RNA sequence: UAGGGUGCCCGUACCGCAAACCGACACAGGUAGUCAAGAUGAGAAUUCUAAGGUGAGCGAGCGAACUCUCGU
RNA sequence: UGAGUAGCGAAAGACGGGUGAGAAUCCCGUCCACCGAUUGACUAAGGUUUCCAGAGGAAGGCUCGUCCGCUCUGGGUUAGUCGGGUCCUAAGCUGAGGCCGACAGGCGUAGGCGAUGGAUAACAGGUUGAUAUUCCUGUACCACCUAUAUCG
RNA sequence: GAGCUGUAAGUAAGCUUUGAUCCAGAGAUUUCCGAAUGGGGAAACCCAGCAUGAGUUAUGUCAUGUUAUCGAUAUGUGAAUACAUAGCAUAUCAGAAGGCACACCCGGAGAACUGAAACAUCUUAGUACCCGGAGGAAGAGAAAGAAAAUUCGAUUCCCUUAGUAGCGGCGAGCGAAACGGGAAGAGCCCAAACCAACAAGCUUGCUUGUUGGGGUUGUAGGACACUCUAGUUACAAAGGACGACAUUAGACGAAUCAUCUGGAAAGAUGAAUCAAAGAAGGUAAUAAUCCUGUAGUCGAAAAUGUUGUCUCUCUUGAGUGGAUCCUGAGUACGACGGAGCACGUGAAAUUCCGUCGGAAUCUGGGAGGACCAUCUCCUAAGGCUAAAUACUCUCUAGUGACCGAUAGUGAACCAGUACCGUGAGGGAAAGGUGAAAAGCACCCCGGAAGGGGAGUGAAAUAGAACCUGAAACCGUGUGCU
């Protein structure tokens, strides 16, 4: 999605939102605390995106 | 089943009549006979019809 | 890793055991060192014991069309030093 | 089609000769809310319904008559026009 | 004879001589194995009981003929 | 229609107090009665959530039902030592090469799979509505790893 | 080009002119099984070797790649038998495997009930089922043919001949072909005689085995001696480069207003317009002019298919002469036993199979329905090939004096499903409120169910046990008996 970036911070960002953001959110939807429930289906395909490039770059 | 390695002879299937032409199914053999032939490679023994064993072979 | 799926809590069997023991729902094919291992990853404590035990698929969900749930795979974990593994 | 913010004219129903502006649209089915059409009451209070957008028709920015829309190409792009006068509309 | 720690996967609830298994049924049938109290006795027989369980998913009257089971 | 007719599936219940719109039929209680080499306790098949708590009374229950193995909503199965795998092999099945066979394929060697049998380290007590040599307390045992002639 | 997060209603949270959702071409990802292929196996699970990497003082545990069988092929390939050659081992390979439309096609094997008013031949019938092999079609195919003329010139299909000539317990029945009129129109490459090279070998005579040239015939034609100078990748020998069309999204697209009834106008009454558009569907009723559309014209980043030219290839074609040499062998054919030809062993030609015997070489060899002689036509024992032809799992448009929910698919519905069987397998039944949910706020009896109002509606005996609502059957009231 034009990230444009170097690929380490390809990497630091799959690490970042793949857990980090989606686990935290995942755990606070369970115990009952989180609302603005629609930020899961953001950090996913977000999550989505820095994987399809870094492939296209093989 | 088995066939005659240089031709290629196999049994057939007909029908044997009666006197009264009461037909029935039957076969009809080959004549193959276990000979030792010599190819190289190593010289095998194998199956081989008695028509192709006239008038040229090795053994 | 996230091999842990979910914190469980429940009434009795997840909170009157959270002096020391902490329940999750985990992926359906991990082991119980997996867990431990991934537990002290995660929350950054020292997991002393884990139990594991597989549930199967309820029939009970039935509207108009019945069905049955999802498989489930629940781990028990005991930590040696450290807590809040779900709030 | 008729996009919303635009005045119209009721053209068949128990409203026609009203006219006012499209508020929301069902395009998926070819329904349109216009303001102070179709009021009904429900178990009481009393709102606007939906009515096919076969029944209202555009009115002329110039003679304030019910119109057909037509398409030209000014630019590299599409612009709406009456078919009474031609202004874009 | 020639030569101080680590410890995985599956089952585990529940009924199991039964209203939850095989008999279309909350059906007198069938269903492998372990345990095995007291009085009496050859005894895992017979009668009465212990540990433990149970009162059986239609009743209330009347006390005719007749059918079924039982006593003289 | 037969017709409110046949049946309602072996058997001991009685009263008191509740709850409730409604009680022979549900809950608690005292008296009585039945089994007791079994109707008691534990487990293999086999079922596969039927187990527990809070609610329900349309249908199921051969009557009733305020109740349930039924409907709804939330829960419940914890192993280094227990039964199986990471050990062995009966009977049997499968079988590289191989033999036989119109085709399909049949048989069979090395090898392999395979228990109902062989081998193999853990016991007492406590706890919940629902687990229990599994969780907890106490006391143990076995295999491997790292530290401070043997293998055959 | 303005909304959207499928059904599926509702909430909650959000995305979108800085172009969401949506449509199309291409790309990425694609868990476990399954031929399943590392080993095992009660499909969707268990247990591993090796290499490498992540973690731990260290084991334990992870992530990724690879490891089946057969075939061929290079190498190590050297036994019992010296050596060699069976084994054994390593490396390489879009090599095979399985599936599906048991619709069509070819081959192998192959019934029976039925008919004959019995049935043994014969028919049903080389049909059903089974197995192997493909292909988009297949099979056939370039005269050892048909025939009897002033001849024809591969094969395949159709019409007709013709229910003819024939076959036959000569019963029941089976049943041609040639001609002639047409669809379609591809013909060619080898073997052999001889020429030049290649090893090994006992003279060099080694197609002694290998390779390239040569050459394909009945007009007998070729070698042999002699002169003399078009491509066609669908056969012919197979690899690449070269702009127009077609498919896969789309855009524009003429012309109507008023009155009456009505809940609602498209209907009736008036006037009026368009038409290369009066097909059709929707819209509160029956619309050429309200919407979606139709006639007509326009459009394509990218993928594919087909196609034209230019390259890229390929490549000496005929006429004479005749000494002599070549022209497909355990083949043709015969006897015995079968089958196949419309043709049942018959006087049975033509053609295949198993077993035995076994020819000739252009004066040669075969056919013209036993067989012989004379005439005519042809040149087997090697192979490839497009079109006309058959069928439909599937996609794109469209049609019907086809059905209209007991019909039409078994299935208009979440059906091959409830279920039912150990299993193979069998198999239903279920449509409709209204134009728009506006799907009954509120009051009263009742524990709830259910009503009675009052409201929505054009209609509530339209209230989700929803169009209409009939007969059997079940009731309540009453006139005469």
């Amino acid at each position: 999605k034009e990230i444009r970036n170097l690929t380490t911070s390809e990497i630091e960002e799959q690490i970042k939102s793949s857990k980090e953001e989606l686990f935290n959110l995942r755990f606070q939807l369970a115990t009952g605390q989180l609302e603005e429930t629609a930020r899961i289906r953001t950090v996913r395909k977000t999550i989505a995106r820095l994987k399809t490039v870094a492939r296209e770059r093989e | 089943g088995k066939q005659c390695f240089v031709t290629g002879r196999k049994a057939s299937t007909g029908n044997r009549r009666s006197h009264a032409l009461n037909s029935t199914k039957r076969r009809w053999n080959a004549n193959l006979q276990k000979v030792r032939i010599l190819v190289d490679g190593k010289p095998k023994k194998v199956w081989v019809s008695a028509r192709a064993l006239k008038s040229g072979k090795v053994t | 890793r996230d091999i842990l799926k979910r914190p469980v809590i429940t009434e009795k069997s997840s909170e009157a055991m959270a002096e020391d023991k902490y329940t999750f729902d985990v992926d359906t094919r991990v082991n119980k060192t997996q867990v431990k291992m991934a537990v002290e990853e995660i929350f950054n404590v020292k997991v002393a014991s884990v139990n594991i035990m597989n549930y199967k698929p309820k029939k009970k969900r039935m509207g108009r069309y019945q069905g049955y749930t999802n498989k489930r795979r629940k781990a028990i974990v005991t930590l040696k030093e450290g807590s809040d593994d779900l709030f | 089609h008729i996009k919303k913010g635009d005045n119209v004219k009721v053209i068949a129903g128990k409203d026609k000769g009203k006219e006012g502006k499209v508020i929301a649209t069902l395009p998926k089915k070819d329904r349109v809310v216009v303001e102070g059409v179709n009021i009904m009451k429900k178990h009481i209070l009393e709102t606007e319904a939906a009515i096919h957008v076969s029944n209202v028709q555009l009115l002329d920015p110039k003679t304030n008559e019910p119109t057909r829309v037509g398409y030209k190409f000014v630019d590299g792009k599409k612009v709406r026009i009456a078919k009474k006068s031609g202004e874009e509309i």
